[PDB]
RNA sequence: UCCCCCGUGCCCAUAGCGGCGUGGAACCACCCGUUCCCAUUCCGAACACGGAAGUGAAACGCGCCAGCGCCGAUGGUACUGGGCGGGCGACCGCCUGGGAGAGUAGGUCGGUGCGGGGGA
RNA sequence: CGAUCAACGGAUAAAAGUUACCCCGGGGAUAACAGGCUGAUCUCCCCCGAGCGUCCACAGCGGCGGGGAGGUUUGGCACCUCGAUGUCGGCUCGUCGCAUCCUGGGGCUGAAGAAGGUCCCAAGGGUUGGGCUGUUCGCCCAUUAAAGCGGCACGCGAGCUG
RNA sequence: CGCCUCCUAAAAGGUAACGGAGGCGCCCAAAGGUCCCCUCAGGCGGGACGGAAAUCCGCCGGAGAGCGCAAGGGUAGAAGG
RNA sequence: CUGACUGGGGCCUGUAGAGCACUGAUAGGGCUAGGGGGCCCACCAGCCUACCAAACCCUGUCAAACUCCGAAGGGUCCCAGGUGGAGCCUGGGAGUGAGGGCGCGAGCGAUAACGUCCGCGUCCGAGCGCGGGAACAACCGAGACCGCCAGCUAAGGCCCCCAAGUCUGGGCUAAGUGGUAAAGGAUGUGGCGCCGCGAAGACAGCCAGGAGGUGGCUUAGAAGCAGCCAUCCUUUAAAGAGUGCGUAAUAGCUCACUGGUCGAGUGGCGCCGCGCCGAAAAUGAUCGGGGCUUAAGCCCAGCGCCGAAGCUGCGGGUCUGGG
């Protein structure tokens, strides 16, 4: 028995996954946000952001954005370019909207 | 006296054309089947009638993965 | 149709068919010994389509000769207790102008039209069946 | 008689006779059994035949389980057809019975009994048939 | 009450082999131990007809042990209707689930009037000691009329002996007799003929 | 390189059902709101945003339990590639090599890869 | 774009019957007769013993089922024969089988006797004349010890009949 | 009489008979493309007209529904709404 | 050198078998809708079941078009062995496109056909050349280049026809079984194995008794042989309220039974052997014949021999290859 919620899941997942792209998931509490650039081919991940590690602060969706140009700067220091965004069960829009447009805004390819 | 059956339609020749470790080309047919009785694994596409067929020149590798099903890979050369 | 009684009679039919009218018997000739009833077919040229028309044939004369015993026996009776003396004859008369229900087997007449023409009357055919019971038992 | 009330096809490939009984092989009911020493096809006037027998022995008294089933299709084409055509129509049913099976089972009835009404029974059937009582082997099934 | 049997060794013999020469091939386990074994055939039938699986039988080994066991699985020969191999559980200190025999006791009262008393189980699962093993378990069968039931519920059981079916399980009934005077109607009963399923446009 | 949690993969029920117990510092969830972005064929249930008074009740995580589900030998057999025989046949045997399924003993209330936050 | 070219690789744009008045080329690659293989059907004999037979399963019977025999029926197959193997019935002449119609011997009998029933042995000889019909078959008349059943290319047309 | 599905087909493919069973000669301007979202049948209990079955509520539920039509394969980690 | 075939390794499969998780089938229970029949009722509720009977469950089963399972095998690829009247490639020339028997797997048929239609194989076809099978295309043996008055074998055989043992060891069968068949029947006969019953003397014969209450649902007058319902008990063996003659009245004989006798084993399963009946068709019979009985039959174990156009020896021909 699976909920909308695992279903929306793999929904998305399993099609991001299908282009072969080094994914970038995005996972969303109600406090933080957490993203990290994985390779599903050897199944690793490879470059780590989030609020809680930062520490940062104030409104969630400007939070968001930080933590994307985080991410952008670590992932463009190993080489990370092209990337496959990963919604996971979340629509794109707000916070999750706001870490994607963060992480272009670093240079992040996508 | 007579009957009403007789019929019968072509035999279509289903099944699997290319065996785990033969070194094929990219198009190869690997598969004919109806519906998803293998799925396609890295390197193979699908097409419209489920047939897969090799994306890349390789060797073919079949996997079974349980409830995920079993899959036809094609590993580069 | 049950089989202990019915002696079949096989042989060559007649008439057209060339060589195999000569050759194959194909003629089946039914004899119910019972009954003495004979239905006898050639009309298709296997004797075992023959033997169909034979058999059901067959049936439709020994039933139509039981029927016909039991219908005979069914006006022989019936003649009988109607009588064709319909005029005035067996049994009772009823008078209207006095109420006389008289019943001539025995005599025993009384008054209860009223009570037998308008209604039951299962204690008046009494006496017609205890006279007719010291009727067989005296003698 | 015994035949199915229902089926999926009206006709069914003859297959074959190999080999001892799939199951059935063990007394499960009765005090005593009757196994099948040879293969055939069972008619159902057969079996309703071995059964009449029994019952009509016991005259009232006793259990009777009956452990095969006609549920195969017998067929023949009309008499005097020639070869083709299509398949003959179907004439009655049979019961496969391999060499081991318990075809039937008694209860609630002497030894003796058991013995003669089985006996009687084997007599209506068209293989060779062996008498068995219920076994420790058979409680062991 | 316990018996005895004289089991041996076997390693590469072929079963067959040990067949023709009178000798009935098994095997003897538990959870520490799994040895092939062998025993005389007739031997061990004049055994298994009284023990079955109900009573112990201890195996005489030739390396001097003695171990006692259950009969836990016996193969018949489909065709020949004989033993061809047993599967000999060897016993423990700890419970053990195995059939203990029923004894019916009584005569019912559907039995005096005509019906006949159908033993559907003659044994029952059971969960015991091995230094527990009753040799059987009554049951007052003579208050069932035609056509009344005991189930494993009804079971009294024993002290230390703990069911090991659902008591939903029933155990006997008294049915009706077999009669003579039914098979008139029987033999004028009209069956109708069999229904085809239908397939395709119609179903 | 150890323990807990949060992500995300692999094995594809030995991982599931049920029952019980446990956890809120942290994390996660409910939770508070519905101004704003966004949303309901009605409904802030969901989706979404802004929040942090409360609660681990639900959900989730972590334990324990074998009633169910799942897994499951070892023996022996069926069947059989090849080789032979027997029977009038339906069919039955022998040799050599392979070898089930059902059942029995038993096994299981998961294991593991990567990256986070926390703890020693 | 125009195909029930649906006999669906679709001979013409355009097409049905009859021949006993018949013809040729072929085939025993393929039917009808006979044989053969088979034995479903046919005949006969067994197995079981439900029940009948006032009583009594088996004097005489034998429910439902079971196993055979034969190769006389009608079929199945298409094997020799289509550069020919003449077919029904009758006549003539037989000969053989025995599952025996008579006669001879015998067992049981619900065998008093006489006459029967049934079964065993037995194939030596015998087994009538007529009416009807092309008939085989069958019905009928008058008899009889009896009025047997089958095989022989349903014996027999280089013997006849037609 | 051509075409499809299943079997006979003897675990690759293929494989005959006047063998066993069913369908096709269409359909859809959405019943198609792409994004997003959603999960069925059935069973039990609750519920005005209202029932075996309208719609509503709750619990149980891996797919036995649905996928335009035969059958098969496939399928909710959608191909279904 | 890539071939058929073979070794290893990977993968593909849903058959045999088996199973019942699905599709259906399914007997017998349980449990329980729905009806049915019976109660009490219509006040609408209320009770019975051994009638039928959905689901569900248990026991027990079935299936080409069912599969939770699932072989042996097969296919295909890779590396290897494999130099063969092998293989690939391109051209020239065909013939064939009526097949048949056998073994196995099925369908059809009737678990009929010297039947029919497929699959795998095989042989005939074309090996109607050779040895065996009495004779006989396809069963067994065996692929004939020619010559030999040499040898070794194959199937099959070794008493005579008729080449080779009237060979050797232990059995079985009296039916000429062998030398032509089924259900089923039968103290034929021969083995094993395993239970009963057996010292207050058995089975079989002689001997003495073998009774008393003596009637019932009870009657077509028969307590006991008349149809049932009957099965109590006793006169200090303890002898039926009854199996065979009279009976819609009785005798009397008889067993089961008890004792007395004379002086030694008896019955039952199960596996196996070999025989018996069941067993009737048409020109004259017969296993090929003659003939065969501790076999000249059958089973087991042996040594030897005969036996072909197979193999060897010797000589020759021709082609190919190698010198
Ligand atoms: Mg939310
Ligand atoms: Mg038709
Ligand atoms: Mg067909
Ligand atoms: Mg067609
Ligand atoms: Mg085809
Ligand atoms: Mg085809
Ligand atoms: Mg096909
Ligand atoms: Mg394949
Ligand atoms: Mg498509
Ligand atoms: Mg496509
Ligand atoms: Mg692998
Ligand atoms: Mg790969
Ligand atoms: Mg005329
Ligand atoms: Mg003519
Ligand atoms: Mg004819
Ligand atoms: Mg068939
Ligand atoms: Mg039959
Ligand atoms: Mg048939
Ligand atoms: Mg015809
Ligand atoms: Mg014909
Ligand atoms: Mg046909
Ligand atoms: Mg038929
Ligand atoms: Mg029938
Ligand atoms: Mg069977
Ligand atoms: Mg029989
Ligand atoms: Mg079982
Ligand atoms: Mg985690
Ligand atoms: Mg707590
Ligand atoms: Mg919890
Ligand atoms: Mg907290
Ligand atoms: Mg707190
Ligand atoms: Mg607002
Ligand atoms: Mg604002
Ligand atoms: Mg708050
Ligand atoms: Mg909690
Ligand atoms: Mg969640
Ligand atoms: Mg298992
Ligand atoms: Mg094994
Ligand atoms: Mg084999
Ligand atoms: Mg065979
Ligand atoms: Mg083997
Ligand atoms: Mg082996
Ligand atoms: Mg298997
Ligand atoms: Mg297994
Ligand atoms: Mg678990
Ligand atoms: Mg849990
Ligand atoms: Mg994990
Ligand atoms: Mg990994
Ligand atoms: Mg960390
Ligand atoms: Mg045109
Ligand atoms: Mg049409
Ligand atoms: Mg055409
Ligand atoms: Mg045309
Ligand atoms: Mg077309
Ligand atoms: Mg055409
Ligand atoms: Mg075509
Ligand atoms: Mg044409
Ligand atoms: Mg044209
Ligand atoms: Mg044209
Ligand atoms: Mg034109
Ligand atoms: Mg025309
Ligand atoms: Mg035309
Ligand atoms: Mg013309
Ligand atoms: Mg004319
Ligand atoms: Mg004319
Ligand atoms: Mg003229
Ligand atoms: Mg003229
Ligand atoms: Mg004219
Ligand atoms: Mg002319
Ligand atoms: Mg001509
Ligand atoms: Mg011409
Ligand atoms: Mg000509
Ligand atoms: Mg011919
Ligand atoms: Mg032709
Ligand atoms: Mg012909
Ligand atoms: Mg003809
Ligand atoms: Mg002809
Ligand atoms: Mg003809
Ligand atoms: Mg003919
Ligand atoms: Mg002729
Ligand atoms: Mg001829
Ligand atoms: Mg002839
Ligand atoms: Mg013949
Ligand atoms: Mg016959
Ligand atoms: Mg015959
Ligand atoms: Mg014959
Ligand atoms: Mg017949
Ligand atoms: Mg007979
Ligand atoms: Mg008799
Ligand atoms: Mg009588
Ligand atoms: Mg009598
Ligand atoms: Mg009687
Ligand atoms: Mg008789
Ligand atoms: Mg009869
Ligand atoms: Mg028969
Ligand atoms: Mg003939
Ligand atoms: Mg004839
Ligand atoms: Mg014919
Ligand atoms: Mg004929
Ligand atoms: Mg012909
Ligand atoms: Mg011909
Ligand atoms: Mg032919
Ligand atoms: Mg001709
Ligand atoms: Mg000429
Ligand atoms: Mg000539
Ligand atoms: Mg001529
Ligand atoms: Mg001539
Ligand atoms: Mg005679
Ligand atoms: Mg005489
Ligand atoms: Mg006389
Ligand atoms: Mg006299
Ligand atoms: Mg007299
Ligand atoms: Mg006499
Ligand atoms: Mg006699
Ligand atoms: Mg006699
Ligand atoms: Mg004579
Ligand atoms: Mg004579
Ligand atoms: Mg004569
Ligand atoms: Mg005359
Ligand atoms: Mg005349
Ligand atoms: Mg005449
Ligand atoms: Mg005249
Ligand atoms: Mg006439
Ligand atoms: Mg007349
Ligand atoms: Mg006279
Ligand atoms: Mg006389
Ligand atoms: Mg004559
Ligand atoms: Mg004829
Ligand atoms: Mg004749
Ligand atoms: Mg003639
Ligand atoms: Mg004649
Ligand atoms: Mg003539
Ligand atoms: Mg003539
Ligand atoms: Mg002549
Ligand atoms: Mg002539
Ligand atoms: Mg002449
Ligand atoms: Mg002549
Ligand atoms: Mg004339
Ligand atoms: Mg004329
Ligand atoms: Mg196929
Ligand atoms: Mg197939
Ligand atoms: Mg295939
Ligand atoms: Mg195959
Ligand atoms: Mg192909
Ligand atoms: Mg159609
Ligand atoms: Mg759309
Ligand atoms: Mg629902
Ligand atoms: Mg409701
Ligand atoms: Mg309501
Ligand atoms: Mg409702
Ligand atoms: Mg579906
Ligand atoms: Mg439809
Ligand atoms: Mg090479
Ligand atoms: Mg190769
Ligand atoms: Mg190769
Ligand atoms: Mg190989
Ligand atoms: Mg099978
Ligand atoms: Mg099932
Ligand atoms: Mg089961
Ligand atoms: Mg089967
Ligand atoms: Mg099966
Ligand atoms: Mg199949
Ligand atoms: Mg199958
Ligand atoms: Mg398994
Ligand atoms: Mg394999
Ligand atoms: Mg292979
Ligand atoms: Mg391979
Ligand atoms: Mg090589
Ligand atoms: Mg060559
Ligand atoms: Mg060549
Ligand atoms: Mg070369
Ligand atoms: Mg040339
Ligand atoms: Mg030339
Ligand atoms: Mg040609
Ligand atoms: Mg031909
Ligand atoms: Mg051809
Ligand atoms: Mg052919
Ligand atoms: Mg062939
Ligand atoms: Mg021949
Ligand atoms: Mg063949
Ligand atoms: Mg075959
Ligand atoms: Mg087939
Ligand atoms: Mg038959
Ligand atoms: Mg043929
Ligand atoms: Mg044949
Ligand atoms: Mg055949
Ligand atoms: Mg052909
Ligand atoms: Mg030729
Ligand atoms: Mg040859
Ligand atoms: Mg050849
Ligand atoms: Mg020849
Ligand atoms: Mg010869
Ligand atoms: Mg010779
Ligand atoms: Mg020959
Ligand atoms: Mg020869
Ligand atoms: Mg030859
Ligand atoms: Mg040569
Ligand atoms: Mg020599
Ligand atoms: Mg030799
Ligand atoms: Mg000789
Ligand atoms: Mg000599
Ligand atoms: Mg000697
Ligand atoms: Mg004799
Ligand atoms: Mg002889
Ligand atoms: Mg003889
Ligand atoms: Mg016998
Ligand atoms: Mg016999
Ligand atoms: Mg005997
Ligand atoms: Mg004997
Ligand atoms: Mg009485
Ligand atoms: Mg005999
Ligand atoms: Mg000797
Ligand atoms: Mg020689
Ligand atoms: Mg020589
Ligand atoms: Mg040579
Ligand atoms: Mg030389
Ligand atoms: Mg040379
Ligand atoms: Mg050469």
């Amino acid at each position: 028995r699976l909920t909308a919620y695992e279903r929306r899941k793999f929904r998305v997942r399993n099609r991001i996954k299908r282009t072969g792209r080094l994914r970038l998931s995005v996972f969303r509490s109600l406090k933080h946000i957490y993203a990290q650039i994985i390779d599903d081919e050897k199944g690793v991940t490879l470059v780590s952001a989030s609020s809680l590690a930062l520490k940062l602060k104030g409104n969630k969706t400007e939070v968001a954005r930080q933590v994307g140009r985080a991410l952008a700067e670590k992932a463009l220091a190993l080489g990370i370019k092209q990337v496959a965004f990963d919604r996971g069960p979340y629509k794109y829009h707000g916070r999750v909207k706001a870490l994607a447009e963060g992480a272009r805004e670093g240079g992040l390819e996508f | 006296g007579s009957t009403r059956n007789g019929r019968d339609s072509q035999a279509k020749r289903l099944g699997v054309k290319r065996y785990e470790g033969q070194v094929v080309r990219a198009g190869n047919i690997l598969v004919r089947q109806r519906g998803t009785r293998f799925k396609p694994g890295k390197n193979v596409g699908m097409g419209r009638d489920f047939t897969l067929f090799a994306l890349v020149d390789g060797v073919v590798e079949f996997q079974d993965r349980g409830r995920l099903g079993r899959y036809v890979h094609v590993r580069p050369l | 149709i049950n089989p202990a009684d019915l002696r079949i009679d096989t042989f060559r039919s007649s008439g057209a068919g060339g060589q195999h009218v000569n050759t194959t018997d194909s003629a089946i000739r039914i004899t119910h010994l019972p009954t003495g009833i004979v239905v006898e077919c050639q009309d298709e040229r296997s004797q075992h389509k023959n033997k169909a028309k034979a058999l059901s044939v067959l049936g439709a004369r020994i039933h139509a000769a039981e029927m016909a015993k039991r219908q005979q026996a069914e006006a022989s009776t019936r003649r009988n207790l109607l009588g064709s003396g319909d005029r005035s004859d067996r049994n009772r008369t009823y008078n209207f102008p006095q109420g006389r229900v008289t019943d001539h087997r025995i005599n025993l007449t009384l008054y209860r039209l009223d009570e037998v023409m308008e209604g039951k009357l299962d204690m008046l055919i009494e006496p017609i069946i205890q006279e007719h019971q010291a009727d067989q038992l005296a003698a | 008689m015994l035949m199915p009330r229902r089926m999926k096809y009206r006709k069914q490939q003859r297959g074959r006779l190999k080999g001892a009984t799939k199951g059935g092989d063990y007394v499960a009911f009765g005090d005593y059994g009757l196994v099948a020493l040879e293969p055939a096809w069972i008619t159902a006037q057969q079996i309703e035949a071995a059964r009449v027998a029994m019952v009509r022995h016991f005259r009232r008294g006793g259990k009777i389980f009956i452990r095969i089933f006609p549920d195969k299709p017998y067929t023949k084409k009309p008499l005097e057809v020639r070869m083709g055509k299509g398949k003959g129509n179907v004439e009655g049913y049979v019961a496969v019975v391999k060499p081991g099976r318990v075809m039937f089972e008694v209860a609630g009835v002497t030894e003796e009994q058991a013995m003669e009404a089985l006996r009687i029974a084997g007599h209506k059937l068209p293989i060779k048939t062996k008498i068995v009582r219920r076994d420790a082997y058979d409680e062991a099934q | 009450m316990e018996y005895r049997l004289k089991a041996y060794y076997r390693e590469g013999e072929k079963p067959s082999a040990l067949r023709r020469a009178g000798k009935l091939p098994g095997v003897m386990y538990n959870r520490h131990l799994n040895r092939k074994v062998y025993v005389d055939l007739v031997e061990f039938d004049k055994v298994f007809r009284q023990a079955s699986i109900h009573h112990v039988i201890v195996l005489e080994l030739p390396d001097g042990q003695s171990l006692p066991t259950l009969v836990r699985q016996v193969n018949l020969d489909k065709r020949r209707r004989r033993p061809e191999h047993v599967d000999f559980f060897v016993l423990s200190d700890e419970p053990v689930e195995m059939y203990v025999p029923l004894r019916f006791v009584g005569t019912p009262a559907g039995v005096r009037a005509g019906g006949v008393l159908q033993e559907i189980h003659r044994d029952i699962l059971v969960k015991v000691s091995p230094r527990n093993i009753p040799e059987f378990i009554e049951v007052d069968v003579s208050g069932l009329e035609i056509g009344d039931s005991l189930h494993a519920s009804d079971l009294k059981l024993p002290p230390g002996v703990e069911l090991a079916v659902s008591p939903e399980e029933t155990i006997a009934a008294v049915v009706p007799p077999e009669d003579v005077e039914k098979l008139a109607e029987e033999a004028a009963a009209e069956v109708a003929e069999p229904e085809v399923i239908k397939k395709g446009k119609e179903e």
